[PDB]
């Protein structure tokens, strides 16, 4: 029923769907740590979740921040030797860099060797991204591509 | 040192009222007392990656009339960025070793902002990048509507034309939604509209914006009839519907007009704007790009001296 | 068990970095259903090996066939009421359709509506791939680049 | 019923050695007797996305000389494929509805497989794809040497040029493999050499092939001298170090010949036969060419016609 | 002596219902018995002044078929009007000394009428002009309904498409509106929506047309879907807003279709019929497009024969 950690970080209560869609976005899989995953599990809860336990391996305060985009009641657990010693929790990040592509086509940081970078925004539904550099917001699920 | 010393200008939205209405300003007094060298040894870089008649011109006419000296291009097809292929970070880093401050030009959002990760200590000033952003523009736009209406609070605007693309319109909502009591009348086609996000920002500060489909339909309240050039060059094809100006104002329009009100235009004019307006009382587009000379020279001083002048 | 499923599929002794790549090609995620996913396990002989349970789910015909040509170590094991019924190895076929994209920039498979097809000459170096249009042969490291 | 009846004539890989010996049976035939009606009210589509002179203009003479009607096109850039954009499966979709035989040039390898998946019942001969099958060519070849050597077994074929993107040699080679105790020499420069796929295959079957740096190390050994031209149009880039020829047959170069030996090329030919070698016994490339017809109008014979008896 | 006999086929308006009749009596007729040498020894040209797979292919197969010659271009280019710089009025004047009916494509509205005025006596049969007329298209057309309706009064027939440039759909609408009870529905972008020209007349004969949003609103109701290609060739400028197309049908939205519907469209098709309905028994555009080979084969022996009995 999933598995025994020793240490390091299990995201918990990820949404059923959106699991895989962080593996991928931020580098988790690009480890060399065991890794498992539990795609649709029974929550009560929500009906179904996903779950990611990652050995030997923490978050950062930034980078917990990123999964608010996609995961706002994941829970990041840190463990140290089997103890729950960290309870961490995604507010939105004030900006999200290097992992989206702004949708402006003529922005200059699709052409020059710079890292994307977004200010991210709660605006009033879903949340909003202005690039660094073109000064476009973008809707969030925009963003997120086509 | 002043607060605008070695600072980058790339956008009217990292700017406050305070800093705005310092280079305003110094720009009444430079136009009152010149200062000949006052950037006497200073060399700046004019990097035009774009066309430009207005604001390359100006800008290097300011720098000599402060004494500074002027090296740089008005074409990319000639420097290796042009022919042997480099990065824009580059010709940056290269021509941060050289000069003392970098106005330039470019066809791609976010290059003014892009040079400055890359210029080091030396200032980059946005002389247009894309249809973001073009701050210059903007404080020659607000010496003139001061000059003009005797304020910068409480005015009624009314910007007619291309508002998807005018990086013109785009600073100049962001300076005026930062004094008091502005009003907005935005007259555009709907596939060339205002940015949302524009919007937006005027949303917060709660300006009241409202859009309108004719010039007679504001003509008696405004005070400022700023018109825009439709972005020819911007344009999708699938926008070639609307190339011609939509709304192009003849003379006869001025008759139910306010006797303080004042057309402004960034230029080029194409059609929107019919030559008999040029003998109106209310062009003033030809007085507005003269104070590009004050405007921006009140700005390099600024940027590269310490101590404000007087 | 290490993990369980009543009916279903287990798959086993994935190459690390391809379990995750399996996961991507055959959809696997395109499921309400439990998956676990051991990302790298140990394997004594070949030390690390990923692991992918699809449970009350099983693979058909083409996906195995892929798994032929992206895994010729994995097993796959059918799983009904818990028990094996079946632990079944794959072996390489005769024609690929449809996933592999033909190296030749001037193979007219790319501009135009046909499926792909590949035939496949196990050679003692290799996997030779020949495409059903061109007629050019490939090596299956050629073709397989991701 | 004969064997080749309906059949699509694509690639010299799916023709066997009795394919190959009914055609040049049957060439030889209508070559002695010749047959004017034998093709009376069949109509025939010609589709060259290509250029051709030989190819194209054979096989309508061909057509012609049976009793047969043609129709279709010399360059894409007329067909609704060329300008109203449509695919090369619906233009094979329907020029089958109209034809009884769709002959086609094209520049991507495949595209002939492409069409007979679209042409219905309708066969697809194959004028050349792209730098891959070369068929008709083939057969023409295989008419001229047998009527130069009597054989098609034990030969001494050397093959000069560019044999990477040569159609014509893929094709020749295929074909002679199809034989007994034929001996083969690529003489080419290396970035155009033969591909492997060819050799593996020339291996598997246990035939003996070599490459050599010149023509004169192999004149005195050979049946044939199989010339090609450096396919300029297809080559990449890279290759540009490689358009003029590397090796080119000058009269004197002939010295030491068999007296049997035949010069072939299935041209155009440009710098790499000298106009010196046609005054000599070997030239024999524009017999070759002339052979064309004989085994053009025997493929189609046997494609439409159930059983010829002649 | 029969009543085509000698007409030029020009415009949909000038043919009755009964002209139309006698073409797909005819048309039937040589489908199922076919005319080998009904116009041996007949020469006629086949001018293509604008690009054709279809129209020119069946028309000439057509006049093969029936023991014609052909003769004419595929385009101008090579023509003396094209490069000498002669008029069409004199290429068509001696053009006509020469051949026995013209066959001519043109890209000017109107070209066809411009010619019969030049041709003598020689019948001017237009295979389409510009963006108006395309009659033998329509003779296409309406013998594939009829196959598969049984009927061409009473259906409910949907143009889908670029209706303003379609001169398919404008010879479409002229021959429907001859029969008796056929409903319309257009569903077209409405910058290329149907000429208010063939609306009045529509409205004139008081048959029941109507605008619709969407393919999904009527597909239940239909008997015809006949889809049309955005004729970007044709567009200005304005309307590049318009290249790609707004409604493209898809195998899942037949799900409520009649079972009797067919997917009826002149072709070249781009993205607007998605390949998946190529595959349902209600995809029938190649079948249409074969039409073409019986109704310009009746086309022809109409025109050139004084009596058929057959
Ligand atoms: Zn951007
Ligand atoms: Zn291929």
């Amino acid at each position: 029923g999933v598995e025994a950690i020793k240490r390091g970080t299990v995201i918990d209560h990820i949404p059923a769907q959106i699991g895989f869609k962080l593996l991928s976005l931020f580098k988790l899989t690009e480890t060399d740590q065991r890794i498992t995953i539990g795609l649709n599990l029974p929550s009560g809860e929500m009906g179904r979740k996903d779950l990611i336990k990652i050995e030997n391996t923490f978050l950062s305060e930034d980078q917990v921040d990123q999964l608010a985009l996609y995961a706002p009641q994941a829970t990041v657990n840190r463990i140290d030797n089997y103890e729950v010693v960290g309870k961490s929790r995604p507010s939105l990040p004030e900006r999200i860099d290097n992992v989206l592509v702004c949708p402006n086509s003529n922005c200059i940081s699709h052409a020059e060797p710079v890292s994307s970078s977004f200010a991210v925004r709660k605006r009033a539904n879903d949340i909003a991204l202005k690039c660094k550099y073109c000064e476009k917001e973008f809707s969030h699920n925009v963003v997120l591509a086509n | 040192a002043n607060p605008l010393y070695q600072k980058h200008i790339i956008s009217i939205n990292d700017l406050s009222r305070d800093d705005l209405n310092l280079v305003l300003a110094t720009a009444a007094k430079l136009k009152a007392n010149p200062q000949p060298e006052l950037l006497k040894h200073k060399v700046i870089a004019s990097c035009f990656f774009e066309a430009s008649t207005r604001t390359r011109l100006s800008f290097q006419t300011s720098m000599h009339r402060l004494g500074a000296s002027v090296v740089g291009f008005s074409d990319s097809a000639n420097t290796s960025l042009g022919k042997k292929g480099e990065t824009l970070a580059d010709t940056i880093s290269v021509i941060s070793t050289y000069v003392d401050a970098i106005v330039m030009r470019h066809p791609q959002e976010g290059a003014a902002r892009l040079a400055t990760e890359f210029s080091g200590n030396v200032p980059v000033l946005n002389a247009g990048d894309g249809s973001n952003q073009h701050p210059t523009q903007t404080l020659l736009d607000l010496f003139t509507i001061q000059q003009t209406e005797g304020r910068l609070d409480n005015l009624h605007v009314a910007m007619v034309g291309d508002l998807k693309y005018g990086r013109t319109v785009h600073s100049l909502t962001q300076a005026l939604a930062k004094f008091d009591g502005n009003r907005f009348y935005f007259i555009a086609p709907d596939a060339l509209a205002m940015p949302e996000y524009i919007l937006d920002m005027l949303d917060e500060k709660g300006i009241a914006w409202s859009l309108h489909s004719s010039i007679e339909e504001v003509m008696a309240e405004v005070d400022i009839l700023y018109m825009t050039r439709v972005q020819k060059e911007r344009l999708d094809p699938s926008e070639y519907a609307n190339v011609k100006a939509q709304f192009v104002l003849r003379a006869s329009d001025l008759h139910n007009a306010k006797a303080n009100m004042k057309v402004l235009h960034p230029l080029p004019r194409v059609d929107e704007i019919a030559t008999d307006v040029d003998k109106t009382p209310h062009a003033w587009y030809f007085q507005q790009a003269g104070n590009g000379i004050f405007a921006r020279q009140a700005l390099l001083a600024l940027v590269l001296n310490r101590d404000l002048v007087l």
